């Protein structure tokens, strides 16, 4: 089609951007986030032991057989947590697109044969979606969280007879701190999984079609 | 799909084992050609020597007579098998018409020999490409190139093998007519080369020349050393 | 998907994965060995059968002569192996009928080497699934060491190993072994002491191994077999010069 | 699904239909149409040509096998070449031998067989193409028609190729008069017959047709683009 | 809505649904993947040109041969595989020669071409010879020469059909180099204008700019024999253009 | 699978099941065969079933004269078994010419059962869904009878039987020698047509069977007429 | 299911069932009958006539494989009168060796083997045609035999082929050939193809007759055509 | 997958599995078991017939290829008696040549050939069969088997079919080398009675042996005197 100097200009500056962008990220951003990723699994608050450190009051008044709930606050242990989670699953789903599109635009002509290289970037390609989808449930089970912790206490807050509802309270934090501690270990092992297939493919992902034949034609 | 048979053609006209035979040449090691106005030189370079072995028995270089040489990347039985039977056919030739063997002519028939292994199934290709050089009658240097899709072309100066697009982008723009005035300047073209794209200069390059009216003469590692030492205390 | 199969199609990159499949056979092997020296070249093998009854009327197993002036070892399939024995004899035998001299150890294998190519490169039959070492001597160029592969690809080696655990067993030749300072005595306690580290036997029996030496004696080869009491006599000494080692630590 | 039983000649379908021989019979379909016509005294072939482009010259539909047979092909031009080589080498052989012209019907069953052969055997596909054989004999005048399938009819016209279902429904209503007519006559009732297979836009014209005509006196001839001249000046014009 | 189940273009020998045959049409598509050749034929002569195609400036460019001699009455000008083309030279060659030893006499343009394409038709697999290639030969030739008839310029193609043209084009921009063809072509232009037509053409079609190296030009006339345009009238012809 | 389909692989068993399923092919036919022996005759009985009424019934026949002196009749694919009757005829008189003296039984039935062995060994061609029954006497070894099964087994038996009926047919016959007293001629038929008529039901009539003998008085292979058939058949019922 | 695929296949239930699909061939063509009496045999074919342009005379399914004996067609033409070239070469190569003219039987028994050939074998399939074989000889008698694709031959008293077997063979089992004689035997063929023939389904008809026995003195020919219009007008009338 | 089918194609990890799948046909035979004596070599197998009916004398699963060789199979019978007719012929061309009866060695390598000669064409199938081919030569003894494969070992003594790895550990129990012949049948015997399953009699079992004498089939009463212990 008929394209402008201006036109070819922006279309080669974004081409050069992800280019550029896909080489400084898993060359640099990713043994930085990996390193980063496994202090932080490192770090005491992530390997707490005992649970019921985690387990926070909820003053419901309990009923005594035959006045009102108090603010009722999130447990800071895990919202702390979450707070230095959000960042992490936010950047990794950001950079596997990212890793998409690089690949994506790498992807040449369809063509009838020579579709191995091409096969290797579906694979990958295969590979970064999985993860995609991966990170997306990460992203809604933090939501989860929060709208299912809130349901509880007020069920609870509601129905102060009922103790189930305030174990089921003190179990959604409990369930909470395990899932993110998975969750961070998960987004590691993502970086480094990233890192290893595309390190290990990336001849023929930047040029999966090959060098020039000796064109009998 | 297409791809499995050499006889069926693809949609838009693609044979595509004979492409990956071409491809499965490229993974060889590297060899070099060039064409001096007195000397033929092909260059090859030396995989490693596994310090258990015994290096003649692995030479890539080859004479298929007095005046033709060839060299090769590919599929080293294969290259044996068509170094075989291209020195048959140079002694047959002379048999039949009393004369020796064109460089020309002994390439066409290498070609013919890859080309009826293409043509028909039950039959793989040569997964060889060659660079054979001679001397002719007139005695004009000659440097052919072969593949094992069958076509033939003559270069001035050319390379096959791994790293042959890289050696080439740098022959292409080292090769003059200055290079070639020199016989030494031609050996140390190719080396310089070969150097391009090598672990190691002395250890890892074989080489040899032709002159006009000699045979061929594989330089002796003491002689590769010099003419490294030179190539590379001139930089 | 599939470009593995008919050992006459390239796949993309350019493989043929028949041969290499068939280059996956012989690691299954007994694990044979060659070791070249100075007056003799030597044939050490592993007889991978140890099967209580079963009985050693052969010549040897694995070691197979050839002609006069050399001798095979063979890791791979036997019945393949058989057929280029009869076929290595029938071309050195060939030779030697029409220039009346004994055939030239690289001509030799050049030759079943030929023959394997082919059987790799025409569609219905199937790569030989062998891989065996050649020892001769011949005038030009003396004593020598050849392997071959099922690619048809042949190379010359002062020292190596076929079959399982030739890894290790190149590993351990390349420390041990002496460029020129070798002897036919020092090569068997060196393939002693390969053999004792790669098979997995604690003890090598003296009916596990079969070795056999080449030399030239009054300017005629001889093709030998060492007897069990022989072998036997070289383990006892292996494990003496290990223990001993052993004991001053 | 069946798209089993249609990849070779040499399997049955459930309902005792060898497909190949079915594609190959769509052969014939995809080439230029093709009209035949005999009278008591004349065999005739007429024939559309078609051109690769403007600057090429028109294709070669109508040969000649013998003086006394000729042919005029529909379908791949490859196996019409090669049926008319072996037809011409069966009537040199015939000459040569009893030194008389060859019966018409006895080559088109040599044509039969040679073309059967493909059909059963794994191998060599069946010959795509679709001859009508035209020609005089002691006989009389003849015309006969071979299908990709061996088998073959005598016909007292026919037309072969795309959209000769026109040609035919016109020569079978006109059947009557063709026996009794001049030369002149029947290669003007082909020339309509085959106008009725061409696009309405296109018209008869001297390089697109080709006349071959046989008869009693006449050898095989065919009449090429100067000479198709004298019988298309009697045609009309379109309905 | 795509159907693309094929399922019958692999393997020469079977005929799709609808009769097409379609690794016969694969191989025609072949051709334009090769260099544009292109031919006019004039009263004055035919004339071949084509394109070359120099990979890298180290190749010999006069090594590369899209257009040769098949005899002096004769020449050939191909577009696709190189290998199958050196074949089907090779064979016409020898039919010229086998003509004049047997009957005194020089081929017409026309029966070399049929000779020629007697041995394309051979994919079939009609003979039982084994020396016959299983696919169909993937080249187109341009046959010009000058006969009894005078200038012919006769095309083939992979399946063997072969016709007279007063001017073609084979390769990679067949389409819209005819149609080129087609606009400036006149029975009557002599050979001169029909070189520089030619050349024109080219220059349009090909993605470097022409030069007298990376085109091949040739010309047979009723007196001369076939002839190659050296450099020098190359660079004579491409500056008048 | 796909491990059937094709004569030449091997199951991962080692099955062969191509062979096995042209086993049930003889079962397929719905037609029984019985050969019991005897210490001075040996006898074959079979089916006899007309579909049509316009069909010839003399044309209709398994028993076949492989020689003067020997019988067989055939359980299977008919055009198989005259097939495999014809090649068996080659042998024995090729057997003659080559070694001067009548084919022995059972050496006729190793080269068939071996012939039927290379089938089952190359790949394009099928094995012959039949299976043979030889009856002959032998100067030295008294009456003899054999079998020849597609896979190549070519066992010597006292009696046997083929078809659908077999183990049936066996079942009844193993009790009979088992009780083990003699067989002259008429005992032995009675023997066969009772072991038919029990396993089938079907309370025969001289038509529905036909039966073939070789005795040591007379050891050419007769076929027995439908007189004779019915003085056995009335001998049965009346006893 | 894979099985159904070559004839060198057996199904798992032992059934051939390339061969059952080559009968249907014949199925799909137009019936034809013989009918055999003391005199002789005779035959019958429905020839459809699917275009008026078609010459009569042509497409003959009643072909003549030696002098003493005629052949009835029904299924692919082509494999029919490769079949008919097949056996008129085995009737040629009896006389030439034996010296005299061919049995029946025998002729059959060969053309049988020669189709049964072809079932066996994966490379190539079996014929697409049966056909019925008649002849009468002094010696022999009156002889007819069918063919079926699988090579099985068998001896008939009367024979039909083609799509219409069954109502044929009804209408010849109510005929008692064995009594008749010839020139009645071509009317009441004429009558039994008429009956079998569908109008709606099939436009029209040629009827295609041919004898062979003592009247010919043993050679098939063609029935004069006026006998052929008798047995049409005969066979016309008896329709109602 | 596609290994599975083919004969002239590796599988990765390089098998020819066909071949396997033969030799597991050869285990689904019946049991045969071969001893070899100090003075002679026994052969056995088991001859269990599906019915009275059949006649035990019309066909033997132990043949003789020569004078003093002898082999007996467990596997396919009818490719059984393919290579037996070929062995036989293959010693007779022997004789022919060198006029000397044929050394066990050899003829087991030459039928071991024509075994592998099968196995690499993709239109024939392996032999799916396996022999213990027995001789006595030089006035020693020889037991050898001989696989679908197209290989050879030398045994001192071995069973094949069903439950061979049983009868060879019981044999590998049971063996000693200063055996004779007389006590090597009593050995045999009892092999072959550990995988019955049935009450073996004269008629159910075929043993044959070899010695300075040659090779023949000791007949039922002969076994049914061994038996009687």
């Amino acid at each position: 089609v008929r394209l402008s100097g201006e036109a070819r200009k922006q279309v080669e500056v974004f081409r050069q951007n992800l280019f550029q962008e896909a080489e400084e990220f898993l060359y640099r951003f990713l043994p930085q986030k990996i390193i980063y990723l496994n202090q932080l699994l490192q770090e005491d608050s992530l390997n707490v032991a005992d649970l019921t450190s985690l387990r926070a009051p909820l003053d419901i008044p309990i009923p005594d057989p035959p006045h009102k709930c108090g603010f009722l606050p999130g447990n800071e242990k895990v919202l702390s947590l979450l707070a230095l989670v959000k960042p992490e699953v936010w950047t990794l789903k950001e950079k596997c697109i990212l890793v998409i599109t690089w690949i994506q635009h790498l992807i040449p002509k369809i063509e009838d044969g020579n579709d191995f290289g091409v096969a290797i970037q579906e694979k990958v390609l295969e590979r970064v979606n999985a993860v995609k989808t991966k990170v997306e449930a990460f992203q809604t089970t933090i939501s989860k969280y929060f709208s299912e912790r809130g349901d509880a206490v007020a069920k609870a807050s509601k129905e102060t007879h009922v103790m189930d509802y305030r174990a089921l309270v003190h179990e959604r934090d409990e369930a909470a701190y395990g899932e993110l501690r998975a969750m961070v270990l998960d987004l590691r092992a993502f970086y480094a999984e990233l890192y290893h297939i595309i390190s290990s493919n990336l001849e023929k992902i930047v040029n999966p079609k090959g060098e020039e034949k000796p064109s009998m034609y | 799909s297409y791809d499995r048979a050499i006889t069926v053609f693809s949609p838009d006209g693609h044979l595509f084992q004979v492409e990956y035979a071409q491809e499965a040449v490229k993974k060889g090691s590297t060899a070099v050609g060039v064409r001096g106005r007195d000397i033929v030189v092909l260059g090859v370079e030396k995989k490693s020597v596994a310090k258990l072995q015994d290096e003649r028995t692995v030479r890539k270089i080859c004479a298929l007579d007095d005046n033709v040489c060839m060299a090769f990347a590919g599929l080293t039985a294969d290259a044996r098998i068509v170094i075989n039977r291209a020195r048959v056919e140079c002694q047959s030739h002379r048999l039949t018409v009393e004369d020796p063997v064109t460089v020309e002519y002994i390439t066409r028939y290498i070609a013919s020999l890859k080309q009826r292994y293409t043509q028909s199934n039950g039959r793989r290709p040569f997964g060889i490409s060659a660079l054979i050089v001679g001397f002719d009658f007139d005695g004009t240097p000659r440097l052919y190139q072969t593949d094992p899709s069958g076509t033939y072309h003559a270069w001035k100066a050319n390379a096959i093998g791994r790293g042959a697009k890289s050696v080439r982008e740098f022959l292409e723009k080292n090769y003059t007519d200055e290079a070639i005035e020199t016989d030494d300047l031609t050996i140390k073209l190719v080396i310089k080369a070969l150097l391009e794209v090598v672990q190691s200069g002395g250890k890892n390059i074989e080489l040899a020349v032709m002159r006009r009216d000699q045979s061929l003469k594989i330089l002796n590692p003491e002689e590769i050393e010099k003419y490294v030492a030179e190539i590379e205390k001139e930089k | 998907r599939r470009y593995d199969s008919r050992t006459t199609i390239f796949s993309p990159e350019g493989r043929l994965y028949q041969v290499e499949y068939a280059m996956e056979a012989i690691g299954h092997a007994g694990t044979c060995l060659g070791i070249l020296a100075n007056d003799g070249v030597l044939l050490a093998a592993e007889r991978r059968n140890i099967h209580k009854l079963l009985d050693e009327v052969f010549f040897s197993e694995k070691i197979y002569k050839l002609n006069e002036d050399m001798a095979c070892s063979v890791a791979g399939i036997t019945s393949d192996a058989n057929v280029l024995t009869n076929e290595l004899r029938l071309i050195a035998q060939r030779y030697l009928l029409q220039y009346q001299e004994p055939i030239p150890c690289e001509q030799l294998v050049t030759a079943l080497c030929d023959i394997k190519q082919a059987y790799t490169q025409f569609g219905g039959k199937r790569p030989f699934g062998v891989s065996l070492l050649y020892i001769g001597w011949d005038k030009h160029y003396g004593f020598q060491l050849y392997q071959s592969d099922p690619s048809g690809n042949y190379g010359g080696w002062k020292a190596t190993c076929i079959g399982n655990n030739s890894a290790a067993a190149v590993s351990m030749l390349k420390q041990d072994y002496k460029e020129g300072e070798m002897t036919l005595k020092s090569a068997l306690a060196l393939a002693i002491k390969v053999l004792n580290k790669t098979m997995d036997v604690s003890k090598l029996s003296a009916e596990k191994v079969e070795i056999a030496t080449l030399t030239r004696e009054n300017g005629k080869t001889v093709i030998r077999v060492l007897k069990q009491k022989e072998v036997e006599q070289l383990i006892k000494k292996h494990e003496e010069e290990e223990a001993k080692a052993e004991r001053e630590k | 699904f069946r798209n089993q039983y249609d990849n070779d000649v040499t399997v049955w379908s459930p309902q005792g239909r060898i497909h190949q021989i079915e594609y190959a019979m769509e052969a014939v379909k995809q080439g230029s149409a093709t009209v035949g016509l005999k009278s008591k005294t004349h065999a005739v072939l007429v024939a559309l040509k078609r051109a690769q482009s403007e600057l090429a010259a028109h294709q070669k539909k109508i040969l000649h096998v013998d003086n006394h047979i000729g042919i005029s092909i529909a379908g791949l031009t490859a196996d019409a070449r090669l049926l008319c080589n072996f037809m011409r080498q069966e009537c040199l052989d015939s000459r040569f031998v009893f030194d008389r012209p060859l019966p018409v019907s006895r080559l088109v069953s040599l044509i039969g067989s040679k073309t059967q052969i493909p059909t059963q055997r794994y191998g060599r596909r069946p010959y795509g193409v679709g001859l009508l054989i035209a020609g005089y004999d002691d006989m009389g005048p003849h015309i006969f028609q071979t299908c990709p399938s061996a088998n073959y009819f005598d016909c007292r016209a026919m037309s072969i190729g795309a959209r000769s279902q026109s040609a035919r429904t016109y020569l079978e209503r006109h059947m009557s008069e063709f026996m009794e007519c001049n030369l002149n006559e029947l290669v003007k009732h082909g020339l309509r017959a085959l106008r009725e297979t061409l696009p309405a836009e296109q018209d008869l014209t001297t390089k697109n047709v080709s006349i071959g005509i046989v008869g009693k006196d006449l050898e095989f001839t065919i009449y090429d683009d100067d000479d198709v001249s004298p019988f298309l000046e009697g045609l009309e014009e379109r309905p | 809505m795509f159907l693309t189940r094929s399922e019958y273009d692999r393997g020469v020998n079977t005929f799709s649904p609808e009769g097409r045959l379609f690794q016969v049409e694969y191989a025609i598509e072949a051709i334009k993947l090769g260099s544009t050749a292109i031919g006019i034929q004039t009263s004055e002569g035919v004339c071949l040109a084509v394109e070359k195609r120099i990979t890298s400036p180290l190749m010999e460019p006069s090594s590369i041969e899209k257009i040769v001699e098949i005899d002096a009455h004769i020449g050939c000008a191909m577009s696709g595989l190189i290998a199958d083309a050196k074949t089907l030279i090779d064979k016409a060659r020898v039919e010229t020669q086998n003509h004049w030893f047997t009957y005194n006499e020089t081929m017409t343009v026309e029966s070399v071409t049929q000779a020629v394409s007697n041995l394309a038709l051979q994919f079939g697999e009609e003979d039982a010879d084994p020396g016959a290639m299983s696919r169909p030969f993937g080249v187109a030739l341009l046959f010009g020469g000058v006969d009894e008839k005078g200038p012919q310029l006769f095309h083939m193609d992979p399946s063997g059909t072969f016709v007279q043209c007063d001017a073609r084009a084979i390769g990679s921009a067949s389409e819209g180099a005819q149609s080129s063809l087609q606009e400036v072509y006149h029975k009557s232009m002599t050979l001169k204008e029909a070189i520089k037509s030619s050349l024109i053409i080219l220059k349009q079609v090909m993605e470097e700019k022409l030069n007298a190296t990376n085109i091949e030009l040739a010309t047979v006339q009723p007196g001369q024999n076939f002839h190659m345009f050296t450099k020098e009238e190359l660079e004579e012809v491409i500056k008048d253009i | 699978a796909g491990f059937d389909r094709h004569i030449t692989i091997f199951s991962p068993e080692g099955r062969l099941y191509q062979v096995e399923y042209a086993f049930k092919a003889i079962n397929q036919g719905g037609l029984t065969s019985v050969a019991v022996r005897g210490k001075d005759c040996a006898v074959i009985v079979t089916q006899k079933k007309v579909p049509d009424k316009l069909l010839d019934s003399s044309t209709v026949t398994h028993l076949f004269k492989i020689t003067e002196n020997i019988g067989c009749v055939m359980t299977g694919m008919t055009a198989d078994s005259r097939s495999q009757v014809q090649r068996a005829r080659y042998e024995a008189a090729n057997w003659k010419y080559k070694y001067g003296y009548e084919i022995p039984v059972d050496m006729l039935c190793k080269r068939i059962a071996d012939i039927s062995q290379v089938y089952t060994q190359n790949a394009e061609m099928r094995p012959l869904g039949c299976c043979m029954i030889l009856i002959g006497i032998d100067e030295e070894q008294g009456p003899q009878v054999y079998k020849c099964d597609p896979a190549g087994y070519y066992c010597g038996f006292k009696a046997t039987a083929a078809g659908v009926k077999q183990t049936e047919s066996t079942s009844f016959l193993e009790k009979k020698v088992k009780k083990k007293f003699d067989w002259t001629f008429e005992q032995t038929v009675e023997t066969a047509i009772t072991c038919l008529s029990t396993v089938l039901s079907i309370d025969f009539k001289p038509s529905e069977i036909e039966v073939g003998v070789v005795t040591v008085e007379n050891p050419k292979f007769r076929i027995l007429t439908e007189a004779e058939i019915d003085a056995h058949l009335v001998a049965l019922a009346e006893r | 299911t894979g099985y159904d695929l070559s004839a060198s296949t057996f199904s798992p239930d032992g059934r051939v069932f390339q061969v059952e699909y080559a009968m249907k061939a014949v199925e799909n063509s137009s019936t034809a009958i013989g009918i055999r009496c003391k005199d002789g045999v005779v035959f019958g074919v429905e020839k459809l006539v699917l275009s008026k342009l078609y010459e009569e005379g042509s497409n003959k399914r009643l072909f003549n494989v030696d002098r003493h004996v005629g052949m009835a067609v029904a299924g692919l033409l082509a494999d029919a009168r490769s079949l008919a070239d097949i056996a008129r070469e085995e009737a040629s190569n009896f006389r030439s060796n034996f010296g005299y003219n061919i049995p029946l039987k025998h002729l059959a028994d060969r053309v049988a083997m020669y189709v049964h050939a072809y079932t066996l074998y994966s490379a190539v399939r079996p014929f697409g045609c049966s056909f019925m074989l008649g002849s009468y000889s002094v010696n022999d008698g009156a002889q007819l035999y069918m063919i079926d694709p699988s090579g099985v031959s068998y001896g008939y008293w009367g024979c039909a082929i083609g799509k219409a077997r069954q109502a044929a063979k009804t209408e010849i089992e109510k005929l008692q050939m064995k009594e008749m004689t010839c020139r009645d035997i071509v009317k009441e063929v004429a009558k039994i193809i008429y009956i079998v023939h569908d109008e709606v389904k099939d436009k029209a008809f040629e009827l295609e007759l041919s004898w062979v026995g003592e009247l010919t003195n043993g050679r098939h020919e063609i029935v004069p055509k006026d006998i052929r219009e008798e047995a049409e007008k005969y066979a016309k009338e008896s329709l109602k | 997958r596609g290994y599975s089918f083919s004969l002239t194609t590796f599988s990765p990890s390089g098998k020819l599995v066909q071949i396997e799948y033969a030799l597991a046909a050869v285990a689904g035979g019946a049991p045969s078991v071969g001893i070899k004596a100090a003075n002679g070599v026994v052969l056995a197998t088991e001859k269990k017939q599906k019915s009275i009916l059949y006649d035990e004398r019309s066909v033997h699963k132990v043949e003789p290829i020569t004078k003093h060789i002898g082999l007996v199979y467990s596997g396919m019978g009818p490719d059984y008696r393919v290579l037996v007719h070929r062995a036989r012929k293959l010693a007779q061309q022997y004789y022919l040549v060198y006029q000397e009866p044929i050394p066990t060695a050899q003829l087991v390598q030459r039928v071991a050939s024509v075994m592998q000669e099968y196995t690499q064409s993709g239109g024939v199938r392996p032999f799916g069969v396996s022999l213990l081919i027995c001789g006595w030569n030089e006035g020693r003894p020889y037991l050898f088997q001989s696989d679908p494969s197209g290989a050879y070992f030398a045994w001192k003594a071995t069973a094949m079919g069903k439950n061979y790895v049983n009868g060879k550990t019981f044999l590998e129990k049971r063996y000693n080398e200063d055996l004779e012949l007389e006590d090597a049948i009593h050995t045999a015997i009892l092999t072959l009675k550990e995988s019955f399953e049935g009450q073996m009699t004269e008629d159910n079992i075929e043993v044959g042996i070899c010695n300075e004498a040659g090779f023949r089939r000791l007949t039922p009463t002969e076994v049914k005197d061994y038996l009687a212990a």
